[PDB]
């Protein structure tokens, strides 16, 4: 029953520079005796399968440069790409795995 | 009288690192000469008083071990390292006074289909103190929802299994390890050398 | 290297029975958690399955119960999704994915090229 919302539907940010994605959940994702958030961020280019960007909502997945960085409180989450390169435009996804039924919020098409 | 070195070096069972046997060689003479005159031990790292010339040495206790580890991680056995096996399944003391003898057994402990009968632990949420056996098949949880006796959501079985196949090179290949640790106690010396 | 591949799917009559196979090796399925995830052309992305090492947990999703099942053979090192009583809302690009272990989380790291299923 984790209905998820995201603001930037098919974001297009000045054709360059940076890009911002906001991701929020109804029920808080943190845990009492963990102090860590169980939400992840996914990349997906058209065609080829989606790939990992952020696990545990705050760590850069190994295998990608240090440009990307996802942060946020225990209920709100935001992205920071800083530099929008020519080989990064692709849809961004939220995964909410605090409950047995994970759900994928939606697609945000980062392009131009 | 000869120490049962052959049993610890020429057996066939051994055991995985999660629950590793320990043997107390005592009141016997061990022919250390054959240890370093075989040209069959990949690594023979002795940190003791004398890596060679173990003659004229007598002690009151010999401790023998036996492990199966993936190739590249063998070097993690030595003291002062840090890693999965070295910190979560076996840790040497800072003042270790023995030998580490590691050899290859890729021709005995691997099947073409795949031998998924070797295990190692992945997490303990507590760094292990000096070497101490740790056998516990727990169902450690990760919050979210309770693990009602089944490895369900956020429930993580703590015993990973090695990916042993007879195709990978030195890196991902079985090694048999023996942490032949000495221990000079207050009791009279029993294990005199040749 | 470690990669996931898929087989099956395609065309079927309304309500047919399908068996989609996801296979891979090099990382010892015995100790990993796999999942199936939907990709409906131009709708979004969802989650419709779950399994564990010994098939202990069989968590479903909302529109899954009573119409999908997940099994897996560790001898042949693959998993099979059995899919019965299909509806046109099921048509999509199905993806097989893996877990993470203690590191990472229950997230998805390695994704197979996927397959396509549609009633017509
Ligand atoms: C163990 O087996 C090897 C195999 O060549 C043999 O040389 C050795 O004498 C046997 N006994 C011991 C104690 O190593």
């Amino acid at each position: 029953d984790i209905q998820m919302t995201q603001s930037p539907d098919s974001l297009a940010v000045s054709l360059g520079e940076r890009a911002t994605i906001n991701c929020k959940s109804s029920q808080s994702v943190l845990y009492s005796s963990n102090n860590k958030n169980y939400l992840a961020w996914y990349q997906q280019k058209p065609g080829q399968p989606p790939k990992l960007l952020i696990y545990w909502a705050s760590t850069r997945e190994s295998g990608v440069p240090d440009r990307f960085s996802g942060s946020g409180s225990g209920t709100d989450f935001t992205l920071t790409i800083s530099s929008l390169q020519a080989e990064d435009v692709a849809v961004y996804y939220c995964q909410h795995y605090y409950s047995p039924p994970p759900t994928f919020g939606g697609g945000t098409k980062v392009e131009i | 009288n000869l120490c049962p070195f052959g049993e610890v070096f020429n057996a066939t069972r051994f055991a995985s690192v999660y629950a590793w046997n320990r043997k107390r060689i005592s009141n016997c003479v061990a022919d250390y000469s054959v240890l370093y005159n075989s040209a069959s031990f990949s690594t023979f790292k002795c940190y003791g008083v004398s890596p060679t010339k173990l003659n004229d040495l007598c002690f009151t206790n010999v401790y023998a071990d036996s492990f199966v580890i993936r190739g590249d991680e063998v070097r993690q056995i030595a003291p002062g390292q840090t890693g999965k096996i070295a910190d979560y399944n076996y840790k040497l003391p800072d003042d270790f006074t023995g030998c580490v003898i590691a050899w290859n057994s890729n021709n005995l402990d691997s099947k073409v289909g795949g031998n998924y009968n070797y295990l190692y632990r992945l997490f303990r949420k507590s760094n292990l103190k000096p070497f101490e056996r740790d056998i516990s098949t727990e169902i450690y949880q990760a919050g979210s929802t309770p693990c009602n006796g089944v490895e369900g959501f956020n429930c993580y079985f703590p015993l990973q299994s090695y990916g042993f196949q007879p195709t990978n090179g030195v890196g991902y290949q079985p090694y048999r390890v023996v942490v032949l640790s000495f221990e000079l106690l207050h009791a009279p010396a029993t294990v005199c050398g040749p | 290297e470690v990669q996931l591949v898929e087989s099956g799917g395609g065309l079927v009559q309304p309500g047919g029975s399908l068996r989609l196979s996801c296979a891979a090796s090099g990382f010892t399925f015995i100790n990993y958690k796999m999942n199936w995830v939907r990709q409906a052309p131009g709708k979004g992305l969802e989650w419709v399955s779950y399994i564990s090492s010994g098939s202990d947990a069989i968590y479903y999703a909302d529109s899954v119960k009573g119409r999908f099942t997940i099994s897996r053979d560790n001898a042949k090192n693959s998993l099979y999704l059995q899919m019965n009583s299909l509806r046109d809302e099921d048509t999509a690009l199905y993806y097989c994915a893996r877990g993470g272990g203690y590191n990472y989380g229950e997230c998805m790291d390695v994704w197979g090229q996927g397959t396509t299923v549609t009633v017509s």
